[PDB]
């Protein structure tokens, strides 16, 4: 009873989570999925207290 | 002051000495400087007459139907034809057999070079203890046409008490011995080394075609000898049992301070 | 009974990140396509492919002088 | 006390092998009067 969910066991293709575009490849300061150097140029500015909320927003 | 020839190919340079401590791993990197850029069309997908992927359709069929279907060497096709006057009668005589036959028209040189490899000669045996003028010089059978593997002067010759005359069969090695031609220094060598070509085609299975037929572990398992794990399951069982290298078939090599290589030590 | 290894699916693509492998798509058409095909065979084809072993298994023709 | 060498020495008086107990069991055994 309510342990009936469960989790799984695959390959995830890991997505942008700026923009909802295909990222291939993260950072090393901040940990963010990123499309090209348009956002990584805006990941690297961002104002503090926020590239905290987008692993928020991810989990 | 050691010495070796010049290499022109392209290895790798290890970038300092206080970063790779004590446990490293060596790596073969040498690759041709010359190269050969092909396409991932050409040397993969289709441009091989021999792949059997799509596109080209005809590689399969061609393979079955000249390897196995309409093939003289398939013993159903030999079985039809071993009766007369028709073409495998001599099949019978020689010693060998269908599943002989067929191995033997199907494998290279050097695969049936292993083959002969683990063959245990008898027909040279026969004329030391079948030897009596009452025995009308007994072969069998189904190895009577082989008269050369039987009438053999050098297998009487490595029976006799005196060794006169294997004292004349191989006397080129003693007199090649006997010259100090293993002892001499070797003068010349040649003045550059290279790896072979190699095809700069970027599908993951043109690496796969590299390393299975530059390099072909069958070849090298059949060239270098058994592995110790494989002396000891073979050596520690409860029954005999044979090995695929029989015993390390590389040829003794004919210079005893330099062999195989064209590296040079002073003294 | 010919086989060939055409690449690693896109489903399985990004298990690792700097995997060295083909990484094409999932087929989408049948499974199990059945086509017909004619096609000829010289006889001198037959010759040579009786005679010597052609193409398949001759690893040692690598070496190129006799 | 080798695991799998089979000692021949050959001197004035006569010529013996050795074999090690750990290949008795073993087909090598079969020859010299062991066996599996």
């Amino acid at each position: 009873t309510n342990i009936e969910s469960a989790p799984s066991l695959a390959p995830m293709k890991h997505y942008c989570d700026v923009t909802g575009l295909p990222a291939p490849y993260l950072d090393p300061k901040t940990r963010l999925r990123y499309h090209n150097k348009e956002i990584f140029a805006m990941i690297r500015n961002l104002p503090q207290g926020m590239g905290e909320q987008f692993l928020e927003a991810r989990g | 002051d050691t010495s070796s020839p010049f290499f022109c190919g392209h290895f790798a340079e290890t970038g300092s000495f206080l970063r790779e401590g004590t446990n490293v791993a060596l790596g073969y990197s040498t690759r041709s400087l010359v190269e050969y850029r092909l396409p991932r069309l050409i040397w993969c997908d289709g441009g091989r007459l021999d792949k059997p992927g799509p596109g080209n359709l005809v590689a399969g069929f061609r393979s079955k139907y000249l390897n196995h279907m309409m093939n003289i060497w398939t013993p159903e096709n030999i079985r039809s034809s071993l009766e007369g006057i028709e073409n495998f009668t001599w099949l019978r005589f020689v010693d060998t057999s269908l599943q002989e036959a067929y191995r033997a028209s199907h494998t290279d040189v050097f695969a049936r070079a292993v083959d002969l490899a683990s063959k245990q000669n008898r027909l040279g045996h026969m004329q030391i203890v079948y030897d009596e003028p009452e025995d009308k010089k007994w072969t069998p059978v189904h190895a009577l046409f082989q008269i050369c593997e039987r009438e053999n002067p050098k297998a009487v010759a490595e029976i006799t008490t005196e060794g006169v005359l294997r004292d004349l069969m191989n006397i080129a090695r003693v007199k090649y011995r006997e010259l100090g031609l293993c002892r001499l220094e070797k003068a010349a060598r040649p003045r550059a080394s290279a790896p072979p070509i190699e095809v700069v085609c970027d599908s993951r299975s043109a690496v796969i075609e590299r390393e299975n037929i530059m390099f072909h572990p069958a070849m090298r398992k059949a060239l270098f000898g058994p592995t110790p794990s494989e002396i000891k399951e073979a050596s520690f069982g409860p029954r005999p049992v044979t090995l695929y290298p029989p015993r390390a078939l590389l040829p003794a090599p004919d210079h005893d301070k330099q062999r195989f290589t064209n590296i040079t030590v002073p003294s | 009974g010919a086989c060939k290894r055409v690449g690693r699916s896109d489903a399985y693509a990004t298990e690792f990140d700097l995997e060295a492998e083909e990484y094409v798509p999932i087929p989408k058409g049948e499974v199990h396509k059945k086509k017909e095909i004619v096609q000829d065979v010289t006889l001198h084809d037959l010759d040579v492919a009786n005679a010597r072993p052609q193409g398949g298994q001759d690893i040692i023709s690598m070496m190129g002088q006799l | 006390p080798d695991p799998m060498m089979i000692r021949w020495v050959n001197n004035k008086m006569g010529s013996v092998v050795a074999v090690p107990e750990e290949l008795l069991g073993t087909h090598a055994g079969v020859v010299f009067g062991a066996g599996p």
